[PDB]
């Protein structure tokens, strides 16, 4: 399983996975780079699930939106992207339905920094913080106790570092290798965590 | 099945079966235990025809676990068959418990045995008495003796079998508290002899530690023996 | 059951004199027992005099309520009025059968102001609840929905009294949904309560347990 | 369920819920999960509460028994040991047991996890429960073995809180019990988890906490 | 299988084919299907081989018990008895259809027994999967009172249009002739089937031909 | 079958003038395509004049070996001389069909020698074959068993020779077998071949196939 | 099967073995697994024969129109993707293909590992079929990227020969093919792997080796 | 699943495995100790499943083993060891089967230095090498490459640091402590690994 990781604050939204390609008993890739999805405007679309789902769905959404954004001039707003996806999702799910966890992270001037959180199911909803994959039973509740109002990247980073130490004690995938996005300032950073 | 009741009471009150039990108890052979801080030494007679039998076959002093052992007097037979019933409940023990079975407990079950023979039909008395000795869950060295009719009591040095009233006499009179190894095995050795013919090859002495139960060397059985030939010498 | 079970969620509405209310937890679930959010409002307004209350699988609620805003928003721009509660309840009833043999797993409930012209108007609380093929039940005291159906059952059944003020039609209505939430595993996690009065609309947000 | 145990410089922190629930219906939220089976063991059940509650009753029964025979106290590892045997012998028939037992005896403080599969692990820290990963992740970001009492205890009931919070099935009152040589001390009786939610997460209650 | 028998004149006659099927695999060229019960009692088998094999061994030993306790000749009559009882007992889950046939003090006896436990007096009958067309010929050229050269000629007829029409059978022709007083046993009796091509020569292989490890050699004694 | 998948292997017969041989593969399987070890004879000296092949299943084939072994132990310790071949024939089919409805899962050959006595003594090669609950196909030139039964039946049906000396019956049975073997995913990684004469007994190790 | 291929200091490396099999029957020893797309794309396939051999001469047939329109030859990165779009659109119809197509471009050396499930993962290093696993032990216990031809020639061949060795589905020839940045030549045809165990394991052959 | 691993020289015999105790999507210890048991008179037991099976069946065994050798006053042979225990799987397979992996090392004066392959089926083998778990998949070619006649105990143990650093980096768990028993001159030993 893919554990996908999102924090949202005042000032930033941190994506955080694992980097790993899986192939029944065997790791393909510990860097794995198939589940961050850029797209230009300051959107992120973080997917979890079986590889071949995650390539179609993540390419589809990607180029429709990046197609979007060329004919009209403009970039998307972070939640007409979210709700765009989910409805997407929705559409695909009684007739063909992607096997896909999504965390949508983006930044706009209308409404800041924004997290949503949808599942398989296509169940979104705007989050400060959530996860995805059976690792989130094990991150959720430290997002929960050490978030607050007006944390900071590094005080977010610091968090993160607390669930991948979590992820790699206690779960049952003892998962060590990690990659993060950060948004904030109007920049998107890149990230390569080793626990 | 047959479940005809051996063991009655008699007239006067009596288990004249459990007091034949006894009396082939008193044809045994002796067997001397003494306890100290934390190890005990027990001796046996050894009845060995010179030349011709295997000194190592029989056995008297064995050991149930890897911390209690056993020495008994009275039928060989009876006393393989019990011993091999207590080994058996000393493992049962420990995969029920995840622990080694204490010498108490496994004093208490070899009585209960024993009077459960003396009081089922069909069957017939141990004629056996037996010392155990081993340590407790607290690490403490313990004796115990159980006897036919299926009492056990505790014991800082007890003698069973033929003549032990006298080895027993003599204990009472000749044992102190806390003992080095050397001088406990000697004080085994002159009890046991107090009715065994003096000889090395009478007498087969070991010293249960919590690490293990060591036999004693021959050489030091034969220098032990010649010391208490010159004492009994000189005394006469 | 199992499909509802997945999120959870419930609503509850309640008419008085002059004023009607409707209630929703605020918590959106995963496998039956993960709480993933504590702001997930099953409460939409479709305009000043007509509101829905969306209980049951999360996406058929969002795609439930897309379809209904487009039209909504279609009849009002069309007639250059708003549209009626009753006409509205009917909508509502024929799109959820429209589907009939692939259905919406959502169980609505209709909650809002019939509006009965003379120089003044009169406004009627009214309230209906709906099974997710369209059934649908016109009530005059209380309608409930979600997997704390039968809680809400019984609280409105013992508690509701007849013809009350916005301020005890309030005190009734959250003090049912709190109560039938209190018993429920998947439900909960806070309460947002909306009271409609001809002439305001007053928001509250019930401090609730979020266990 | 949230069960949680873990040793520290001055004993064994125990901690529960109270929460139990049939299907998605809260049955009680005032159900005692912690149990003493004898003067310096406790049990913490979950999973399946007859079962738990019964098997309990027979290893307190087998250990009265042996303790008057044997005139000592029993271990923890042989109490340990009976129950995992027991369960054992009923594998593949329903049984429904995950329990802790936590105690003090000669060799000191003592841990271990039975299950109904006929499990046994030793160990300094435990949960249970279907709570168990939250308050895992809450007690290994800041467990500490030179704790003093009131951080344990504290620790304890964040960590409870914080699986009632995230899961739908733990809730109701936190209990906090602390081993210690002579025996052991309730430190928390019963506190319910609503004050906690709004002393931990919403202390200004000035509005709808956004998970 | 191909199994059959009849009833002529003071004797009765069983036929088998040879054939011992693993699937659509021979496993057997040459197994022997017709088995001896007493001098006077015989039976052919079809059905799982390891249970007809079993069934009819025992049965085989409780009649020659039953015969020296009694003193007097085995009766078809007990066989059947015995025969369907146990099967009744196992349900059908012993799958053995029995063709038995012998001759005792009610004359010549031929039954029919089925793996769930029923049987029928018959002049004639046949089991097995060729047991359709070996029936085909039976019920075209059977008749009553046949001299025993006609029967053997008849129960030859009806296995190898067994043999030749259906594919789990094959081999040779047994046949039995059971009477009051002697069995005859002629196996093979038709021999019907060989390989009708074989190479010029053998293949003999030069000896070192296959590489070897290791060899040890030891000495029985 | 499966089963008999699980591991594989494969035992061959074959008689000739005077002497009679007996082939097996050395691999042992798992998960019918893991090779775990590749010297797991097949092969089983019951005594001078009786061999056993077993293949199948390697708990079955085990535990069948220790049952003839018992047997035939018990029975020459009883009649002080060696147990005949037909003997031990007929008590093998015996035996198999004692478990008819939970069988061993081995298919297994019987080759050795009968013994004739007339001053000298005649030596008659013997062979036989069985399904698992004991059906017997005794035969005067090659038996076969296990998952490799199709291809050792077509090589022998092509390739055997009638009454051949000690070294064309040994060069005749290892191609067989090694030809056989070479069509087999789960049988090979080596060939062991008993020619047994009614002085000595020679065994060989073929080189063979590893993949 | 059994497919390898990695980038090293001169090129890549490609190996295959050449066994096929229905079931536990080999069907042939002596298939070819590896092809090429084009001038500078060689694909390794392992699954279904027949899947594997018609979409790859489907993406062939691609690669030939789409460079004879634009007078450029494609990229591996383009291959693969065109492939995984093809095999995705048939997801839940059986085919089984694992293909890993590894060439040079004008962005270098490439390889990408391509799925029936829709899969794309570009590496530096892949194996695929049955004896994946043991080819990839092996590689990734020795490989390292400044390997000279003869070195990375060597290491392709021991691990096919492994993967050969334990599985029981590899076997027959192993073939290496070099894809430098002019081509691809075949280092080696196709070699037996008796001889690579014989050579490799066995070298004295005094007796049947133990595993 | 618990990777098991075995290696026998002409003067060693080691035993290797995961130090996991799993329940579910957690590990609960990280230094599990219910795999390994130990028999007086140079015997080892490895055992690998459910925990429950294992230690039932881990513990009858050494019982009944220790039980023979107080009985007998005399230590019990490996080989007669290794069968008393396949003799034991195999009875109770058809009635209440362990689900149970085995490694029985041993040593005694008659046959040296003795491994026995054993699984859940109680199809069992005298091996030089052998592995159990999802990891066999991943260390066996290793073993097989590496393994000599004439081993010693470092090459052995540095044949298994390269076991262990590919159930690292390609097994799809990521297995990092292992416990190590090594049976030479007469002496067991005990070593923990992490990679
Ligand atoms: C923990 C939850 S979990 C998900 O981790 O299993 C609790 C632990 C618990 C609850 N109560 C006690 C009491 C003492 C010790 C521990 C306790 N487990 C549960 O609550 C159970 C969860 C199910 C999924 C196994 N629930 C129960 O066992 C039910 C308890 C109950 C039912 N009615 C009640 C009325 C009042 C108080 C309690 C209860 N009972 C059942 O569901 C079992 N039967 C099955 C047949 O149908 C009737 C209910
Ligand atoms: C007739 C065929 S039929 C289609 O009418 O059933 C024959 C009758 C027959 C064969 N051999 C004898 C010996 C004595 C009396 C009668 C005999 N029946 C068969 O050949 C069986 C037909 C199947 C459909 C049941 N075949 C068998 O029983 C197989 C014989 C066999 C297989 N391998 C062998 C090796 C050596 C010797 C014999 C055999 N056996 C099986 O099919 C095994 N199954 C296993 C499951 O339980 C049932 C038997
Ligand atoms: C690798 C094995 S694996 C276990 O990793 O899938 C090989 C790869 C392979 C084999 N042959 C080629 C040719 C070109 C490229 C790659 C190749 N895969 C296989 O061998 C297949 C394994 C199964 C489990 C999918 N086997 C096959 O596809 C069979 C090939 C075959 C069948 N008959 C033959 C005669 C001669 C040569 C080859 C073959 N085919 C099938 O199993 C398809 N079945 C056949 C029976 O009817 C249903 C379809």
């Amino acid at each position: 399983m893919d554990t996908l990781i999102g924090l949202r604050g005042n000032n930033f939204v941190v994506l955080a996975a694992d980097t790993y390609s899986i192939n029944s008993i065997i790791k393909l890739k510990n860097d794995d780079n198939t589940k961050f999805y850029d797209i230009h405007g300051n959107k992120c679309l973080l997917l979890g699930g079986s590889i071949g789902d995650r390539l179609q769905f993540g390419e589809f959404i990607r180029k429709n939106v990046h197609l979007y954004q060329y004919q009209n001039n403009t970039d998307m707003f972070v939640k007409s992207f979210a709700f765009f996806t989910r409805k997407n999702l929705a559409y695909y799910l009684r007739r063909n339905p992607f096997e896909v966890n999504c965390l949508i992270a983006g930044y706009d001037k209308k409404d800041g920094y924004q997290l949503y959180w949808c599942d398989y199911l296509s169940n979104m909803d705007s989050v400060n913080k959530g996860a995805h994959g059976y690792g989130a039973y094990l991150v959720s509740a430290i997002l929960d106790k050490y978030y607050h109002e007006n944390l900071t990247v590094d005080e977010a980073l610091d968090i993160f570092k607390l669930c991948f130490e979590e992820l790699k004690k206690r779960f049952l995938l003892t998962q060590i290798n990690y990659e993060l996005r950060i948004m904030y300032d109007n920049k998107v950073e890149t990230q390569y965590v080793t626990v | 099945s047959y479940d005809r009741a051996i063991t009655v009471f008699s007239p006067d009150g009596h288990l004249l079966q459990v007091e034949h039990a006894l009396e082939a108890v008193k044809k045994g052979g002796c067997a001397v235990a003494i306890k100290s801080s934390n190890f005990a030494v027990l001796a046996v007679e050894k009845k060995n025809i010179p030349k011709l039998q295997n000194p190592k076959t029989t056995e008297k002093l064995i050991k149930l676990d890897e911390h209690n052992c056993l020495a008994f007097a009275g039928l060989n037979a009876d006393a393989r068959v019990l011993v091999n019933k207590t080994r058996l409940e000393c493992q049962r023990y420990y995969l029920n418990m995840d622990e080694p079975a204490p010498v108490d407990y496994i004093a208490k079950y070899v009585a209960k045995v024993q009077q459960k023979f003396t009081h089922r039909g069909g069957v017939r008395p141990f004629g056996i008495a037996t010392l155990i000795a081993g340590f407790k869950n607290n690490k403490e060295i313990c004796i115990y003796q159980t006897e036919p009719s299926g009492i056990y009591a505790a014991w800082k040095a007890q003698a069973i079998g033929k003549n032990a009233k006298i080895v027993q006499e003599f204990l009472e009179k000749n044992y102190q508290e806390n003992m080095e190894q050397k001088d406990c095995i000697f004080l085994a050795l002159k009890a046991i002899f107090e009715v065994v013919e003096l000889s090395s090859k009478n007498v087969e002495v070991a010293l249960l530690t919590e690490k293990d139960l060591t036999f004693i060397e021959e050489q030091e059985i034969n220098s032990m023996v010649e010391l208490i030939d010159q004492e009994r010498t000189k005394n006469n | 059951g199992s499909i509802y079970n997945y999120n959870g969620g419930c609503v509850l509405g309640m008419s008085g004199s002059n004023c009607v209310a409707i209630a929703c937890d605020l918590r959106l679930g995963a496998n039956t027992f993960t709480t993933v959010s504590t702001k997930f409002s099953k409460i939409f307004k479709m305009n000043n005099n007509v509101y829905v209350g969306l209980s049951g699988l999360a996406t058929d609620i969002q795609t439930l309520y897309e379809i209904l805003r487009y039209r909504v928003n279609l009849y009002e721009v069309r007639q250059d009025a708003e549209m009626d509660v009753e006409c509205f309840a009917n909508m509502l009833s024929s799109i959820l059968y429209s589907n009939r043999f692939s259905p919406y797993f959502v169980n609505p409930i209709v909650v809002g102001f019939k509006l009965k012209h003379y120089k003044k108007v009169n406004y009627e609380p009214y309230l209906t609840a709906y099974d997710l093929i369209g059934a649908k039940c016109e009530t005059r005291d209380f309608v409930v929905n979600g997997v704390t159906s039968e809680q809400l059952f019984g609280m409105c059944e013992s508690l509701y009294v007849k013809d009350q003020d916005e301020n005890g039609l309030f005190e009734t209505i959250s003090q049912c949904l709190l109560s039938a939430l209190d018993r429920d595993c998947i439900s909960g996690w806070g309460a947002e309560v909306l009271v409609l009065t001809p002439e305001k609309i007053i928001k509250k947000k019930l401090k609730a347990r979020m266990d | 369920t949230t069960t949680l145990a873990f040793k520290f410089k001055d004993g064994i922190i125990v901690a529960v819920d109270s929460r139990a629930s049939m299907g998605s219906f809260i049955s009680s939220q005032n159900v005692e999960k912690i149990i003493e089976i004898n003067k310096n063991i406790l049990g913490t059940m979950a999973g399946g509460a007859a079962d738990c509650l019964y098997w309990e009753k027979y290893l307190g029964k087998i250990i009265k028994i042996y303790e008057l025979r044997n005139n000592e106290k029993i271990s923890v590892r042989a109490a340990s040991t009976i129950l995992s045997n027991i369960l054992y012998q009923y594998k593949g028939y329903g049984l429904c047991c995950g329990i802790i037992l936590s105690g003090y005896d000669h060799t000191g403080f003592n841990m271990f996890y039975v299950d109904d599969s006929g499990k046994k692990v030793e160990g300094n820290l435990f949960s249970c429960g279907s709570g168990s990963t939250y308050a895992y992740s809450i007690l290994d970001s800041a467990y500490d073995y030179n704790l003093n009492l009131d951080q344990a205890v504290e620790l304890a009931r964040n960590a409870i809180y914080h699986a009632t919070f995230r899961d739908g099935g733990s809730g109701g009152k936190v209990r906090v019990f602390h081993i210690h040589k002579n025996g052991y001390d309730k430190i928390i009786e019963g506190e319910d988890v609503f004050d906690l939610h709004y002393h931990y997460t919403n202390p200004e209650q000035k509005d709808q906490y956004v998970m | 299988t191909t199994i059959c028998g009849l009833v002529c004149q003071n004797a009765v006659i069983l036929g088998a084919d040879t054939r011992a099927t693993e699937g659509p695999i021979v496993a057997d060229k040459n197994c022997s299907k017709l088995h001896y019960i007493s001098k006077n009692i015989w039976c052919a088998g079809a059905g799982v081989a390891g249970d007809l094999e079993h069934t009819t061994l025992w049965l085989q030993h409780n009649v020659e018990l039953h015969r020296l306790n009694t003193n007097t000749q085995p009766r078809v009559s007990m066989c059947v008895s015995r025969l369907t009882q146990e099967l009744f007992k196992y349900q059908g889950y012993k799958v053995c259809a029995i063709v038995l046939g012998g001759v005792d003090v009610n004359g010549p006896q031929l039954y029919g027994i089925h793996p769930h436990g029923s049987s029928c007096l018959l002049p004639f009958t046949a089991l097995g999967s060729g047991s359709l067309n070996a029936m085909a010929v039976l019920e075209a050229k059977y008749r009553d009172n046949m001299t025993i050269e006609e029967g053997k000629n008849l129960v030859c007829e009806a296995i190898c249009a067994g043999i030749f029409n259906d594919l789990g059978s094959g081999g040779n022709v047994d046949i039995c002739v059971i009477t009051k007083d002697s069995y005859q046993h002629i196996r093979p009796y038709k021999e019907p089937n060989m390989r009708l091509y074989h190479l010029p020569h053998p293949t003999i292989y030069p000896k070192g031909t296959t590489p070897i490890l290791s060899e040890k050699i030891e000495y029985i004694k």
